[PDB]
Parts: structure tokens; C-alpha cells; sequence
DNA sequence: ATCAATATCCACCTGCAGATACTACCAAAAGTGTATTTGGAAACTGCTCCATCAAAAGGCATGTTCAGCTGATTCAGCTGAACATGCCTTTTGATGGAGCAGTTTCCAAATACACTTTTGGTAGTATCTGCAGGTGGATATTGAT
DNA sequence: ATCAATATCCACCTGCAGATACTACCAAAAGTGTATTTGGAAACTGCTCCATCAAAAGGCATGTTCAGCTGAATCAGCTGAACATGCCTTTTGATGGAGCAGTTTCCAAATACACTTTTGGTAGTATCTGCAGGTGGATATTGAT
């Protein structure tokens, strides 16, 4: 029975969805996400389908790109294993926190 | 009677971008250079990126441009990557680039 | 059925011209208007700021071109430079 | 009306592997396990300001309907402007 | 000799109602007439596209309001409302 | 003859913030609640730093406000901070503050 | 002895830097980074500056200049006017 | 003979610096690097006294900021001693480079 | 531990750089009286948006297995911190003059307004064509041995 | 290296959504042509305030010494990757209903505009003092032993 050793696979799907634009989270759920936090906010409110849409495209590309960060904080430290301590530096350096 | 665009020898449309500076309220007047000069730039901004976008279809064996073909084009281009550098450009994707560390082997 | 103006087109010719044989979709042609906007208020904005501290109550090219200059990086900031300045020179002389 | 489900934990629906595929289209090889509940943290506050934004300018059109041109105009309050959905 | 305008006695008068035996360097001061102009300029910047995205030609306070809102944290855009509601309710009632 | 800022209970020049909004070109006209709310608001928060200068100023057994006294005020303010947190206040300095890890063992 | 305009920017005032910047210990390779870093600032704000000066038909760069430069660059600074 | 253990004298410029407001940079030398540097945009620049000083305080408040950002950096990679990697990390997260 | 060296804190003193106070114009707020302009308040559309129901696959949850990464520990060698001072670079204060800023002028160029013409948007139908998603099947890549 | 499992590649091939193509209406622009207004470039020049420089000032370049930090090396533990397996939830595509964006037509209220008073706010000038440095002496901190 055939094995791929760690890290093979997962160089595989670095290249897989680096090479590809769809979104990476499934389209129902993050609407209720959308949803139960707008409500929070606001009860009665209604949302353009494109609205959904353009907050998607808007917090996966956020959240691609601090994993980029993220990644880069863990590999100064020596690491190839992102963790919360990198996100924590990342969003420090970007002025988030 | 000639459109403003054919005297000033451009595609994009001077009329247009006049009346945009009116009703955006950016001064009390206009000169009629400012429109005119506006429209260029703003058309040798857009054909600079088709030009670059046009060979990214091109690259990846397609005969129409879609926003990935966009995001290639800006993002390879160092001047185009940050004039747009805090932009998002939706259904783009990112640049392959992985970190040298993290190949296999030595 | 209001009538909903664009950029679409001037995007298109222009689209013929460095690529004839290349077609744009209609997603692709959705960021291209994202971008002329976003450029022209960047500029248009520019412009604005910079009359006002000018105590000047008119734009004009001359306010674009500095505009352009702060806005754009180096080789771009040129050649777009170069591209106003010729075709305002032409539009003054043809009339 | 008549009724409507009550939300309730639906930032748990962005599941680990979705997280994981992200990660992966920001280059990231491998990733520790704590990472999950730390990024659906820094995601919900992205949400919340980018909305919170978003309402308002609804709220001040006095309108009951979110447009993607609300969300446009908040994005580019936040500094995160989005090209393709209008403005 | 041309008039040189700034916030500075304002800035001097509520520095009193607030701190009465307090004063305060010309630097001190500086640094607060850029705060008032800053944020001068940051709120009627919001009230105006406001304005422009609701096809509107006039920023009244509820653009200033709903700016405010956009622009401060929580607590103080809280108080600040409260403050100018309170301004306009008065100047209203006051024939 | 009287005021606006006196009508509406304020030190901040109502009359001058509405001639500002006019000839800054934020819009076509303006309403006449607008300067008034302005100038309450820009009053409020300078109230706000102005009071929290002064304890720092007190705090420091000083009668006179300088900006390394605003500076305290602002950075050790979650609020202030955060409003004011892309700007630099001239001569301000910076709050005390040493990492952990830096101080001497033993 | 002559010697380079960056190079007045000594070792001691970059140590007194990163001191208010609550650094402890420093490596030798800083100083010619820091020094390089400086440059680009300088280079991106005169830049700007410069052409505000020149747009305003002067040839002394004022304050105001320097401050909306600061400002579009995302480095808005208070009390030396705007 | 009397002497301070390293990292002593540090944290005794740390308090002080920190405490204080005054610039740290000799005025001269920056001045002639402002003009040395501005001479590549346009030639015979006049600057006024107070255009240079809000070059000064800007630059000085920016240096002190990325001295901070550095340092996370490398007490991040566990160290105490910044180096350029830690500078040029910053700037990267920054969105200044790369 | 004790003991000296040196930094640090605190009280008090004082000259003057830098506030606060005062005066007196006068630009610019406010008052007055028309001359526009606008944002609704009602009163209807045709949408998009919400909800829901069924079928289906496509991706998710989970448990198992163990590769190899992380963090602890040790350590040697290099590399930056600490150190005394006169050489020299910067700071300080004094003096021509460059040029910013004040002011006045006047016409090239701006807005304003009422026509006339043209184009760019949409909507109705029609055709077309690029390429997404499926199919083998020939060509790598990876990991056990 | 050699061999086998399985991922990758590529190129050809049909259905079709999305793109291009008119066609044609037309309403809103954009343009054209006087009449009318004026912003700001031009030119002169007053008077700050900027560059220069001489004497006074005090920070830094230097070379040595070694404390302790960084990075290399080793390794035990356990975390996180890979994958098989069972099936829930998302996706897709209908259908109906309506809640509500989006217009349009009349005015009552509100805001601009031209014209006069009537100050509040500034520059110029005149007093007033907070506190930056100085000293003096006590005490805390650090580092040696
Ligand atoms: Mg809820």
C-alpha cells in the first residue's frame, strides 16, 4: 500500500491552488457567516448576492495574503510550521494590532 | 462638428471625463487641457495593462482575457504591482511563488 | 432601466489596438472599469488637493500633470507624462 | 412574517480544511493545529468591521438591502479596495 | 502681513474649561491645530462622498453624523454624536 | 448681533467651519446643522486630549502642556491611539516600554 | 579627510535610534541597512516635496511642502503647519 | 577599575532615550544629506529652517518605529540582537519591499 | 554576605526664552432681502431577494499510523558592549541678500445659457465561438528496495 | 540505479454559456455659438529669513578586552501529514410571492446670492513667569570579592 511522505502532497496542493483562482470557501456557509454577523448589526437586513460575492473575494484574498506573512514570520524563526504566534507578529508589523 | 477625443487624437472619451471632473466637485473650475490630458493618461494606463494582459492569455494558450490574465499582468509588472499594490483584483488568484525552504531535499 | 454609464468600450478599441486578435470577458472587462475609475479619482483627487493649496480655484492640465508625477511610479509617471502633454498640445492647436 | 431560523456558530462552517486551502494558495506547507481557531478569530473581525461599514452606508441611503456597492465603498474605507464588483 | 488664520484660541479656550490654571507651548499648540485640521479634513472628506454616493448636492449633519460614526471608535464616535446632536438641538431652539 | 457657536454653546467658530466646508469643495451646498455638528464634534475631541494632556501634564508636576504631554495622552489611550495611529506627533518621543525578554536574569 | 554625506549619519546616533526604539544589543550590519533604509525615505518624501515645491513656481522647499508629502506618503505629521 | 556588565549600560540608554524627545541625529550632517539628496530632483533648492526639521522628526519618529518592528523580529527568531533580517522582515510585512 | 563605585533621585535656586496680556484695526462673520434649488411625501412599478423543495456529489469528519519537525540541551567560538579623550566636526550666533509674499493690473480663458446634433446605452432577437469539462493515453514524479 | 504506483500532461472533441452582432429607439449627453465674467499670470519690490561663516562647543573615532550571545549539533517526544472510510451538507435549478429599490410629479422649506452693517480674530506690541539647568547631598544599583 503506497505512501506519499509529508510535505509531498502538500507542495502538490501549493502548486494546485496557487495555479488556480476559485474561491477556497464553500458559498453557503460563509453567506450564514455574512448573515449572522450583519444581523448582529442589524436585524431586517437583505444582501445583493453580489454583495456575498465581493465580501468573499475581499476576505479570502485578506486572508491569503497573510498567510503569506504568516508564512514568511515562521520561516525567520526558523520553522516551516505556521503558527498563532506568526499571525499574532504578522498583524503587529501590518499595524492591525 | 468633431468630438473633443478625434481633435486631441484619442479613443477615450474627453466630453466624459470633463463632466466627471464637474459633478466630482474637485474645484470651482476646469481648464479644457485638464480633460484632455486626463483621458490620456488614462487610456496609456489601460493599454498598457491590456498590453501586458493580452500576453498573459496569450502564455496560457487563451484568446480572451480574464481577470487572472489581469492579476499576471499587474503583479509581474513591478510599476503596475505598486501603483495597484493595496488592490485587490477578485478572481485573480496570486503569483506562484513558493519558498525555497520548504522544497525537498538539500 | 437607467441608463448605466462605463468605460467599456473606450477599453475595447483600445483592447483592438495592442491586440486585435484578443477578446476581454465580461469579468475582465468589470476590473478594467474598477481600475479607470480607481485612476481617475487618484488623479482627479490629486489634482483637487494640490489647486487648494495653491489657493487656485481651477484645474488645470498643468495640476493633472503634477498629479500624474506624485502619482505614478518613474518610467510610468513618463510616459504618461509625455502622452498628456502631446495630446493636449494637438487639441490646443486644432481649433 | 413567520418565523426564521436563529443563527448560531456559522463561523465554524469555515471548516479546517478550508483554512488549510488558503494556507496552501498563501504558500504555507505545514500547519499547526491551534491554527484553525485562530484564523476563524481573525477572520470574524475582518467581517464585522468590513460589514459593520458596509450597514452604515446602507443604514445612511436608508435602505434595508446590503449592495455589493456598499461593500465596495467599506473596503475601500478599510484600505482593502476591490476591483470587479462596481465603483 | 497677510492674516495667518488658525484654531489656536478656540484650542486655548476649551484647554481652560477643561484645565483652568493649565497653559500650553506654542508647540503644544501646533500639534493641536493640525489634530483639529486633520480631522476637519477626514470627516467633511467622508460627509463628501457620502454626499456623491447618494447623488445628493448637500452634506447636512447627518452626513457629518454617519461620517463621524465611519470614522471614530466605538466609544468616542458615541460621545461625539451625543455632542452634535446637542449643538444642533440648541442651535435650533434658539430664536 | 449673535454668533452661532454662541447660539449652539460652543468656543469652535461655527461661522468659520461652514465658510471652510463651502470653499473646500465637498459639495454643492450645505445644510445649515452641518458646521454646527463640525464644530462640536472637532470641539468634543479636542476637549477630550486636551484633559487627558492636562493629567499627563499634572502627572509630570507641570502647569504647561508640551507635546511629549500629548503624546502620552494619545499613545496610552486604546481610542486616541487607534484614531490617531498612521500620524506623528513632532518632539512626542515614545512611551517607556522594554520587551520582557530583554530585562537582566540575575 | 573627506567622506560621504550617509556616513554623517553615525554609528552612535543609529544606536541612540534603536535605544528610543527599545533595542538592546545590535549586530555591526545594521548600521549600513539603516543607512540604506534612511536614503529610501528621504529619497520618496524630498521626491514628493520637491515637486510640490516645483509646482508652486519656488525654489525653497517650505514646511507645508515637506507636510503634504509626509501625508501621501502615509506619514502624516503634526505641528509644523496644515 | 570599574566596569558595567554588557546589556547594563543598554538598558540604562533604553530608559533614558525613551524618557526623552530630543532628536539623535547631529542636525548638520542630516541637513547637508537632505540637500545632497534633493539636489538629484532639481538644482539651487533653498530649504526653510523648519522644512528641514519636519524632514528630521519625521524620519527620526520612522526609524524609532521600524527599530520596534525590528526587534519583534528578532526576539521572534529568539534572539536579543537585531540584525538586517529583522529589518528587511519588517518592511516586507510593512508593504515597503518585496 | 561586605563594600566601593557610580548612577539616580530630590530639594532648592534663578535668569530668560517663551508664555500670557493688551491694543487696535479690519477682513469676514452676521443681518436682511430676494432668487434658486432640492429633497422628499405620495403613488406606482418590475425587480432582485428570500424561501423552500428535491436530487445528487463532492467534500467533510473521523480514526489510524508514524515520519520528521520542533524545542530542549549543550557548547565553542565569534562578535558586539564597554571603555577613556582630544581631535575635529557640529553648534552657535552674526550679517548680507535671495526670493517669498504682498499688491495691482488686465485679457486669455473661464462659466452661462439656448439652441443642435450625436453617441453610447439597452433591449430585442440572432448568431458565433472560446473553452470548460470530459475522454483516453502517452510522459513524469515519487518512494520502496 | 530499477521498478511500480499514481499524478501530470496534453491534445483532440462536443455542448453551450457567455460573447459578439445587429437592429433600432432615444434620451441624455456632447457640441456649437454668442454673451458675460474673472482667475491668475505678469511685473514690480518690500522685508523676512536663509546661506554663509567665525568663534565657541562638546560628541565621536578609535583599539582593546572578554562577557555572553548566536548558531551548530544532537536527539527524544509527539504533533501534524497522509489516507481510508462512511455519509452529511452543499450545490444546482427549479418556482412564487413580495418586500423594496428605483422613478416621477408637485411644492414647501431650505440654501445660495448680492448687499450692508457689525464684530471677533489677528499681528504687532507689551508685560510676565514656568521651568531647564545648576548645585548639594542622600540613597539606590550594580558588580567585585
Ligand atoms: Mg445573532
Amino acid at each position: 500500500p503506497h505512501r506519499y511522505r509529508p510535505g509531498t502532497v502538500a507542495l502538490r496542493e501549493i502548486r494546485r491552488y496557487q495555479k488556480s483562482t476559485e474561491l477556497l470557501i464553500r458559498k453557503l456557509p460563509f453567506q450564514r457567516l455574512v448573515r449572522e454577523i450583519a444581523q448582529d448589526f442589524k436585524t431586517d437586513l437583505r444582501f445583493q448576492s453580489s454583495a456575498v460575492m465581493a465580501l468573499q473575494e475581499a476576505c479570502e484574498a485578506y486572508l491569503v495574503g497573510l498567510f503569506e506573512d504568516t508564512n514568511l514570520c515562521a520561516i525567520h524563526a526558523k520553522r516551516v510550521t505556521i503558527m498563532p504566534k506568526d499571525i499574532q507578529l504578522a498583524r503587529r508589523i501590518r499595524g492591525e494590532r | 462638428a468633431k468630438t473633443r477625443s478625434s481633435r486631441a487624437g484619442l479613443q477615450f472619451p474627453v466630453g466624459r471625463v470633463h463632466r466627471l471632473l464637474r459633478k466630482g466637485n474637485y474645484s470651482e473650475r476646469v481648464g479644457a487641457g485638464a480633460p484632455v490630458y486626463l483621458a490620456a493618461v488614462l487610456e496609456y494606463l489601460t493599454a498598457e495593462i491590456l498590453e501586458l494582459a493580452g500576453n498573459a492569455a496569450r502564455d496560457n494558450k487563451k484568446t480572451r482575457i480574464i481577470p487572472r490574465h489581469l492579476q499576471l499582468a499587474i503583479r509581474n509588472d513591478e510599476e503596475l504591482n505598486k501603483l495597484l499594490g493595496r488592490v485587490t483584483i477578485a478572481q485573480g488568484g496570486v503569483l506562484p511563488n513558493i519558498q525555497a525552504v520548504l522544497l525537498p531535499k538539500k | 432601466r437607467s441608463r448605466k454609464e462605463s468605460y467599456s468600450i473606450y477599453v475595447y478599441k483600445v483592447l483592438k489596438q495592442v491586440h486585435p486578435d484578443t477578446g476581454i470577458s465580461s469579468k475582465a472587462m468589470g476590473i478594467m472599469n474598477s481600475f479607470v475609475n480607481d485612476i481617475f479619482e487618484r488623479i482627479a483627487g490629486e489634482a483637487s488637493r494640490l489647486a487648494h493649496y495653491n489657493k487656485r480655484s481651477t484645474i488645470t492640465s498643468r495640476e493633472i500633470q503634477t498629479a500624474v508625477r506624485l502619482l505614478l511610479p518613474g518610467e510610468l509617471a513618463k510616459h504618461a507624462v509625455s502622452e498628456g502633454t502631446k495630446a493636449v498640445t494637438k487639441y490646443t492647436s486644432a481649433k | 412574517k413567520r418565523h426564521r431560523k436563529v443563527l448560531r456558530d456559522n463561523i465554524q462552517g469555515i471548516t479546517k480544511p478550508a483554512i488549510r486551502r488558503l494556507a496552501r494558495r498563501g504558500g504555507v506547507k505545514r500547519i499547526s493545529g491551534l491554527i484553525y481557531e485562530e484564523t476563524r478569530g481573525v477572520l470574524k473581525v475582518f467581517l464585522e468591521n468590513v460589514i459593520r461599514d458596509a450597514v452604515t452606508y446602507t443604514e445612511h441611503a436608508k435602505r434595508k438591502t446590503v449592495t455589493a456597492m456598499d461593500v465596495v465603498y467599506a473596503l475601500k474605507r478599510q484600505g482593502r479596495t476591490l476591483y470587479g464588483f462596481g465603483g
